């Protein structure tokens, strides 16, 4: 019976990939922490979402690949860019076939994420029902 | 048929009217038609227990108001000033077959996000009952 | 066929640093597994976990995301900042638990969190997988 359920932090991340480089959970592994990205093993109906700390601009997307074509989506920003802790937020449903993979992007101009040990950044998915 | 999933998004640059019921207008996923997007609810068809939760994009004030069947069960609320935040809130829900759902605002009303910022609600049963 | 899910909202006093945040109005508690009491999640069902919450604030809020079964330690520490306005933040992570082990919201000393009726403040877990 799959169980695929992951959340990743930053603590030492290494493009416009967002890399969560450290596992809190990641049953059966889905989650790849060198790259960012989720890969759908079981096809079905997931939820995805991050809330992800910023001081100055921010915007992210949930984004996802089908046979290794992107699909781009909504996003989700802070700009309020006064030097002070925002947590920026989003997530949605998606439905994947098998090999789809899943990340989060930054946009290229608004991209400042904290990088230090006094609070966190996640990004989290899990499945809800297969098919 | 025997499952319940939805994420829905308003696609619009015109903010809900003050007091009222927040529409979402586009679907990314809804395969039961659980959510309906002309009259900006949801209404159970699968008795149990579900997750509600909101992402809000706002360049002014903005609260957020979840309804169950005519109640008031949550208000998150978030203050901007032309810069751009998001809004949250969610909740766990155990219905009733026939149960309405929906998120409106009240005199702070802005979903204007910037390029890029958008707003999603979503939902799905986690056990049916 | 293991039904487990809370959420329950603060209606309460100024928190102190290390402070157990007490959600003290249950909205849903299948199964009985938070206790509004003392403010924790205790598993007894062995498995993956989804929790999440959503806080109302004036001022400057961190808050750490406990797991332990005696002595808990923080897996996470969120922190969302606001300079003479009001906020809200959110924080969520799926974590495996074993039997016994809580998981809770600590205080610290950035403590602006407001619980009343048109600014809520919510704490929800839910199980994705027994095991
Ligand atoms: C072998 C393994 O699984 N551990 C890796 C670690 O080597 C690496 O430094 C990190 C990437 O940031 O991801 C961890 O999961
Ligand atoms: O009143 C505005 C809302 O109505 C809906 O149809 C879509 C839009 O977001
Ligand atoms: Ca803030």
């Amino acid at each position: 019976q799959p169980r695929p359920a992951f959340s990743a932090i930053r603590r030492n991340p290494p493009g416009n990939v967002v890399i969560f480089d450290t596992v809190i959970t990641n049953q059966e592994e889905p989650y790849q922490n060198h790259s960012g990205r989720f890969v759908c093993t079981v096809p079905g109906y997931y939820y995805f979402t991050f809330q992800v700390l910023s001081q100055w601009e921010i915007c992210l997307s949930i984004v996802s690949s089908s046979r290794g074509q992107v699909r781009r989506s909504l996003g989700f920003c802070d700009t309020t860019n006064k030097g002070l802790f925002q947590v920026v937020s989003g997530g949605m449903v998606l439905q994947l076939q098998q090999g789809d993979q899943v990340w989060v992007e930054k946009d290229p101009k608004k991209g400042h994420i904290y990088q230090g040990s006094e609070a966190d950044s996640v990004f989290s998915g899990f499945l809800i029902f297969p098919s | 048929k025997f499952q319940s999933v939805f994420t829905v998004t308003r696609q619009t640059h015109q903010p809900p009217a003050p007091n009222s019921l927040i529409r979402f207008n586009a679907v990314l996923t809804n395969p039961q038609g659980d959510y309906d997007t002309s009259t900006g609810k949801f209404t159970c068809k699968v008795p149990g227990l579900y997750y509600f939760v909101y992402h809000a994009s706002h360049t002014a004030n903005l609260c957020v108001l979840l309804y169950r069947s005519g109640v008031k069960v949550v208000t998150f609320c978030g203050h901007t000033s032309k810069t751009n935040q998001v809004n949250s809130g969610g909740v766990l829900l155990r219905l009733q077959v026939g149960e309405e759902v929906w998120l409106a605002v009240n005199d702070y009303y802005d979903m204007v996000g910037i390029q890029g910022s958008d707003s999603v609600f979503s939902g799905f049963l986690l056990f049916p009952d | 066929t293991q039904k487990i899910a809370f959420s329950a909202t603060r209606t309460i006093v100024p928190l102190r640093r290390d402070q157990t945040i007490r959600f003290d109005h249950v909205i849903t508690n299948m199964n009985n597994n938070y206790e509004p009491r003392s403010g924790k999640f205790t598993c007894k069902v062995p498995g993956l976990y989804y929790f999440t919450y959503h806080a109302s604030s004036r001022g400057n809020l961190c808050v750490n995301l406990m797991r332990g079964r005696e002595r808990a330690q923080k897996v996470v520490t969120f922190c969302d900042y606001a300079y003479n306005t009001f906020q809200v933040t959110t924080g969520g992570m799926v974590l495996k638990l074993e039997q016994g082990e809580n998981v809770f919201l600590q205080a610290t000393d950035k403590n602006s969190l407001l619980g009343m009726e048109g600014a809520n403040s919510i704490f929800s877990g839910f199980l994705l997988f027994p095991d």
